[PDB]
RNA sequence: UAAUUGCGAUAACGAACGAGACCUUAACCUACUAAAUAGUGGUGCUAGCAUUUGCUGGUUAUCCACUUCUUAGAGGGACUAUCGGUUUCAAGCCGAUGGAAGUUUGAGGCAAUAACAGGUCUGUGAUGCCCUUAGACGUUCUGGGCCGCACGCGCGCUACACUGACGGAGCCAGCGAGUCUAACCUUGGCCGAGAGGUCUUGGUAAUCUUGUGAAACUCCGUCGUGCUGGGGAUAGAGCAUUGUAAUUAUUGCUCUUCAACGAGGAAUUCCUAGUAAGCGCAAGUCAUCAGCUUGCGUUGAUUACGUCCCUGCCCUUUGUACACACC
């Protein structure tokens, strides 16, 4: 499978809450956005993390998302 | 001795080859016990006491 | 041998308690305006060209 | 142009130079050869009965031409193919040190090949001399 | 010196090390001409590059290529991505570039990964049984 | 190789060393079914005698038949090795034979005797109608006898 | 040890006649054509080649294969 | 086709037919083409090549493997029963021998033959054990070409396997045999009647 | 001479899981309660500043058959 | 790397199960061209409780 | 979803342990820092063949340079990305393109709470209790035994041949190990058909054994379907090795002898890609002895990409007079 667990998903949620001016439809910037902005332990993690905080971004310009 | 080893008629393949098969040879694990492994045969018994008094 | 040509137009699902069965809609195309579902034997996709070979006839649920 | 052994494919460049040492007659051929089995790991002795010293020879030599230097044990090893253990499973087996080493000294005397220092033994100045030629004669069939 | 880089190839465990320099038009592997490298049944294999981009293209190039490690089929492998490799980087550095991707093209078009080395790895074993995925015989009582 | 033709001359079968074998075979390995003389033996003799390998037993003429037999029965002056025969350092009078054909039957049997006679634990095992290279019996060879 | 092993002079003279219509030829097909035991087979096939009368369109061991000349 | 020699020469033959057409040992690919509707798509031929070694990770995709190319696909099934495995080298070449082999007899491509002698032992219906409550009697299906062509591969090069065994014939040529009567069925094949009697109680049941 | 030897007070015995299982073996031998033993020093290991702290007592205390005991406070994780 | 396998198990019981342990020996060398002031210097100090410092000399 | 993995529903909202994260190994860097214990190009000294400049080698430093390949440090890289089908347009899933890599990227390591009268007192100078303690159940020494053979059961090895055996020839790995107060891994030279012996030698090791020239495999021959040259059991005779000792034959070599076995009833095991299977190698054991195992690389498929029919487990529902819990 490839379901993202829930503290990739927290993560995500809570940074597009409180970043939605910074942050983008790019993965490759949110990444660097991530480091910056977020402490965590693993370049594997931030990325995982990145790239859903992304995904979650891009249909946010299509439609809302609850949550 | 040896002397007697071969002169012994009652030896040999042939002997034995002649001879039926014992029926214990293709039996079984014979077992004896095993469902009654959860029934401690000590007879004996602990005590509500004596376990509060180490526990 | 009035063998008859039929393209799988849909996949439906695997029938069979075993499982190895597929059911499918095809469409022949050797005059098409009428489709029918058959049970095939291999992995098949959409698009794929079985010949049936008694061009009436379907199944349903295999057991 | 200008020729070498490395431009010529390993059968035919060997089995030339088998053929030179038998059209020759120099050589040097224990004696054995006929009664031994090239190596314990084997059945039979090889087919050609008469010959196969030179298939070996020239073998060996194409081999040492081949590179710096090697000796009986390399020589050996190479050489040496598989041993059913009857019954049980296959290992490799090491070949005949007396085969080679005296293919060793035989070619030697014929001055193809030098005992080598570093250890081993080496291709002759010679030897590459008349490796090249039979090389070159071989490329030749195909003119 | 004259024009010239390095590339090479890879599969499983042979590496194919490939000197390409501007020259007369040579190929030779290890120490050898191409037209042997027996495999045999191969040689077709890592003939293709040349025929596959044209027989011409190497009249102004010299090639080397020496293969370690790997085994009979693995090295012949290894050996035509070395070359092929080496064709479309010369040309990255020294011809233009239209030419490089009319290269790579051509060859990414028939392609058995002559460009790109196949990720594929023999697996550990695990202890239980005689292979990686393979199981030891068991019998119940 | 090279396209024969032959007279009548070739015999299917013939008889020598007491025993009976096949014409149309490779006379190496038609000398087999002598007993006592196995592929490197044979290979060894015929080499020796000067025949060609090539042949079938069917063609040889008969007095290479006759060398091929008489460095059979005598292989040590003919420059055979001895380390190469089955049967080096008697036990009597320690010469070196290559017992043959019928006579390999009748020296096994003595040899056999030898140790039975001597009550040796390996003879006393032989009249016991098991193995005796110390092998495992419980579970192998179980039909045989 | 069920014949095909020699060379029997009307053998050999078989073995001129009958090659031709032989679309195919190896060494397999010769004992097929009840004669010959691979190995006298064998021979024919250089000798059968010694003048023309099949072509050599394949190499090696195991597999040999000719057909009729032209 | 315009001659090209530079240093290490490379052979005339050789510098001919590859540049040129991309054809196969030395077998065309043009023409070839599948004589029966579907297959077709799921039997290779174009692109084309030079031998059927092919590292090809066919593998990990449910159906990619239609996409390798036939004469290749036949030869890996050659490469069984366990003392053959592996040994594609073994194979490859027991169908070098085996093409050249066909092409001598009825002429044709022998490529094109291979496709015929697959096209027409794969089978259009077959049977599955249908419960109905253990009893189980034999329910007739219409099989998909990916096993019809899997299924002819696997019947072609076995007949030819257990008739090569125990005998003087050598696989090469039985393998050629199978197919050349396979090109046209004449039921004298394993895999043809095989088919057939797949056919017959395919029938039989329905 | 060459080998040289000094003692050296460890910072706080209280995060040290060999320190203070030799506490607990000492306590049960002045024959403290199993709990009020074990239990303790769960607490004390607490107050010196662990993020959590388990100990467990196994075999056999007074009663004739076997059992075993779990004392955690606080956090642990116990993976990778 | 020193690789140990045996089975977990004290006795034999159980599917066998076994169990790699390994230690990984790293080692580098560095060449220096200094006086003997600097070496001595350089060698007693630096020092730490877990890598192993050897320093040789010599043309050969 | 592989996952109490999430989505969603929702008297719950929000969290932690376990899963995931993490860690190790295998993949990608012509980016970074370097290397006479890794290696490349040039240049000397030099061999051979052509000579027309060339081609192919020799040369632990005759110098200059370089880090592509090798090595291991620090970084980087992937997040199922882009696009598109799908679906409660949710988690997601499928396809295409690109990518070193897109099955948890592949394989592992670690792994919560709980259960079992699972196994181990024969690993422990771990241990309660019982037994025994000088004609010992202590210990040691000599010698036998664990291998004994009508036969039942289980893991294996080798096979029945012609995708073969044999004989020459080609000739390619990776994981490893290795001698101090000592005899470890052994190159090379000679003698020996062999096994081996003997003279020397490099190595406490990316430095030497070793490029571990391993095996399957590839090449050209011989044999021709014949229990055959498939197969090598059983057995005789000889010669060598380890060891104080080899008989009940440790192992190795040579000749010889040349069995069953012509693909195996009912049944049953294992497995989804560099996998299965074939094939050898190191390592553990080890004085000597692998038909075992743990790892390794070499050659490299067929068929799925599904389901609950069989079998085993899990989950709810439900019944219970069981709770020492259906023993
Ligand atoms: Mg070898
Ligand atoms: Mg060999
Ligand atoms: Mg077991
Ligand atoms: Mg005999
Ligand atoms: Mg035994
Ligand atoms: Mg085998
Ligand atoms: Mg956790
Ligand atoms: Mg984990
Ligand atoms: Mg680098
Ligand atoms: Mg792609
Ligand atoms: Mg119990
Ligand atoms: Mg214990
Ligand atoms: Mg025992
Ligand atoms: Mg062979
Ligand atoms: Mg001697
Ligand atoms: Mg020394
Ligand atoms: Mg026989
Ligand atoms: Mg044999
Ligand atoms: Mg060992
Ligand atoms: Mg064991
Ligand atoms: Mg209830």
């Amino acid at each position: 499978g490839r379901v993202r667990t829930k503290t990739v998903k927290r993560a995500s949620k809570a940074l597009i809450e409180r970043y939605y001016p910074k942050l983008t439809l790019d993965f490759q910037t949110n990444k660097r956005l991530c480091d910056e902005i977020a402490t965590i332990q693993s370049k594997r993690l931030r990325n995982k993390i990145a790239g859903y905080t992304t995904h979650l971004m891009k249909r946010i310009q299509k439609g809302p998302v609850r949550g | 001795g040896n002397e007697g080893a071969i002169r012994d008629k009652t030896a040999g393949r042939r002997n034995n080859r002649s001879k039926d098969v014992t029926d214990s040879a293709t039996t079984k694990k014979s077992n004896t016990r095993r469902a009654t492994d959860r029934h401690s045969r000590t007879g004996k018994t602990d005590t509500k006491k004596k376990v509060n008094q180490g526990w | 041998t009035p063998v008859t040509l039929a393209k799988v137009i849909k996949v439906l699902g695997r029938t069979g308690s075993r499982g190895g069965v597929t059911q499918v809609r095809v469409e022949f195309l050797e005059d098409t305006s009428r489709t029918i579902v058959r049970n095939v034997k291999g992995p098949v996709r959409e698009n794929d060209i079985l010949v049936l070979m008694e061009s009436e006839r379907e199944a349903r649920r295999l057991r | 142009p200008g020729v070498s052994v490395r431009d010529v494919a390993a059968q035919d460049f060997i089995n030339a130079y088998a053929s030179f040492l038998q059209r020759q007659g120099k050589l040097e051929v224990p004696g054995y050869v006929d009664i031994v089995k090239t190596s314990s790991g084997n059945e039979m002795p090889p087919q050609d009965a008469e010959g196969w010293f030179y298939k070996r020879a020239a073998s060996v030599a194409r081999h040492i031409y081949m590179r710096k230097q090697v000796g009986v044990g390399k020589l050996n090893k190479l050489y040496g193919g598989a041993k059913s253990r009857g019954v049980r499973p296959y290992k490799h087996i090491d070949a005949s040190g007396s085969i080679n080493r005296k293919v060793l000294q035989a070619l030697e005397k014929i001055g193809i090949v030098e005992i080598s220092p570093k250890g081993g033994r080496r291709i002759s100045e010679n030897g590459q001399r008349d490796l090249d030629r039979i090389a070159a004669q071989t490329l030749e069939e195909d003119e | 010196a004259v024009p010239s880089v390095q590339t090479f190839g890879k599969k499983k465990s042979a590496t194919a090390v490939a000197h390409v320099k501007a020259g007369k038009g040579l190929i030779k592997v290890n120490g050898s001409p191409i037209t042997l490298v027996e495999p045999e049944i191969l040689r077709f294999k890592v003939y293709e590059p040349l025929l596959l981009v044209g027989l011409d293209k190497f009249s102004n190039i010299d090639i080397r290529v020496r293969v370690t490690g790997g085994g009979h089929v693995s090295q012949v492998y290894a050996i035509r991505q070395a070359i092929a490799k080496g064709l479309v980087a010369y040309h990255q550095k020294y011809v233009d570039e239209q030419s490089k991707n009319e290269l790579k093209k051509a060859f990414t078009s028939y392609d058995r990964t002559l460009l790109i080395a196949d990720s594929r790895r023999p697996e550990p074993k695990k202890f239980g049984g005689k292979g990686a995925r393979s199981r030891f015989q068991k019998s119940y009582r | 190789s090279l396209v024969v033709q032959e007279q009548g001359s070739f015999q299917h079968i013939l008889r020598l060393l007491n025993t009976n074998v096949d014409g149309n075979i490779k006379i190496v390995y038609a000398l087999t079914t002598i007993k006592g003389v196995g592929r490197r033996y044979s290979n060894l003799v015929c080499k020796k005698a000067d025949v060609d390998l090539h042949k079938r037993a069917g063609e040889l003429t008969q007095e290479e038949l006759e060398r091929i037999v008489q460095i059979m029965q005598n292989p040590t002056h003919y420059k055979i090795p001895a380390w190469f025969l089955n049967r080096q350092n008697d036990i009597t009078d320690g010469k070196d034979y290559h017992t043959l054909a019928n006579n390999v039957e009748s020296k096994l049997r003595d040899d056999l005797e030898r140790l039975k006679k001597i009550r040796a634990h390996r003879g006393i095992r032989h009249f016991w109608g098991l193995r005796v290279r110390g092998q495992h019996t419980k579970t192998t060879g179980r039909r045989r006898a | 040890a069920q014949h095909a092993v020699i060379l029997d002079q009307e053998k050999y003279d078989r073995i001129l006649k009958e090659v031709p219509t032989y679309r195919y030829v190896s060494v397999s097909v010769l004992v097929d054509r009840l004669k010959i035991g691979g190995s006298l087979a064998r021979i024919a096939l250089r000798h059968l080649e010694k003048e023309g009368i099949i072509k050599p369109i394949s190499k090696h061991s195991k597999q040999a294969i000719y057909t009729r000349a032209t | 086709f315009t001659p090209v020699v530079l240093a290490t020469p490379i052979p005339e033959e050789v510098q001919q037919a590859q540049t040129e057409i991309k054809l196969f040992n030395k077998w065309s690919f043009e023409e070839v083409e599948v004589k029966d509707a579907s297959l077709v798509d799921y039997v290779q031929v174009r692109q084309p090549i030079f031998v059927a070694h092919t590292a090809g990770r066919y593998a990990n995709k449910r159906f990619r493997k239609a996409q390798c190319p036939i004469i290749e696909r036949l030869t890996n099934s050659l490469m069984m029963n366990g003392r053959n495995n592996g040994k594609k080298l073994k194979a490859v070449r027991i169908i070098k021998h085996t093409l050249d082999i066909i092409n001598v007899l009825t002429d044709q491509n022998p490529i094109q033959v291979v496709v015929d002698a697959i096209t027409n032992t794969g089978p259009r219906e077959d049977t599955t054990r249908v419960g109905g409550g253990g009893a189980a009697r034999r329910q007739a299906v219409d099989v998909s070409p990916l096993r019809r062509v899997n299924q002819a591969i696997a019947l072609l090069t076995i007949g030819a396997r257990e008739a090569a065994f125990r005998n003087i014939k050598t696989i090469a040529e039985t393998l050629a045999e199978e197919l050349i009567n396979a090109a046209k069925g004449s039921s004298t094949s394993y895999a043809i009647k095989k088919k057939d009697e797949l056919e017959r109680v395919a029938k039989s049941n329905r | 001479g060459t080998i040289v030897l000094y003692a050296e007070r460890v910072q706080d015995r209280g995060l040290s899981a060999v320190a203070q299982a030799e506490s607990m073996k000492f306590k049960l031998l002045n024959g403290l309660a199993i709990r009020r033993a074990a239990y303790g020093v769960v607490r004390y290991v607490m107050e010196s500043g662990a993020k959590g702290c388990e100990v467990v007592v196994s075999g056999k205390l007074r009663a004739a058959r076997a059992k075993a005991m779990k004392f955690a406070d606080g956090f642990l994780i116990h993976s990778g | 790397v020193l690789k140990i396998s045996t089975r977990k198990t004290p006795n034999g019981e159980g599917s066998k199960t076994w169990e790699t342990y390994e230690m990984r020996i790293h080692k580098r060398y560095i060449d220096l061209e200094a006086p003997v002031q600097i070496v001595k210097r350089i060698t007693q100090i630096t020092i730490e409780p877990g890598v192993d410092v050897e320093v040789v000399v010599a043309s050969n």
